[PDB]
């Protein structure tokens, strides 16, 4: 399904 | 399209919103409902747990909002 703001932000 | 009133019980408001999912910072996570031509809704307004939301985002399965999910599909 199409989504928005489901990407994990960097800082790991 | 982030600050729309996605459904009759929509809780997201540009004047009060704060992050809930681990993937949110300054904007609400959203998912597309495939009913008819389709429409965007806020994931939180659908009571979707984070893992369910992430799984939906990582696959090709279509999502149907709580308002249209029981409608006979085709
Ligand atoms: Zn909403
Ligand atoms: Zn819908």
């Amino acid at each position: 399904a199409r989504t928005k703001q489901t990407a994990r932000k960097a800082a790991g | 399209g982030y600050w729309i009133t996605c459904c009759p019980t929509c809780d997201v408001d540009i004047n009060t919103w704060v992050p809930f999912y681990s993937t949110e910072l300054n904007k609400p996570a959203m998912i597309y409902c495939s009913h008819g031509d389709g429409h965007w809704v806020h994931a939180q307004c659908m009571d979707l747990e984070e893992r369910t939301l992430i799984h939906l985002s990582e696959g090709s399965n279509k999502y149907y909002c709580n308002e249209h999910v029981q409608i006979a599909r085709a």
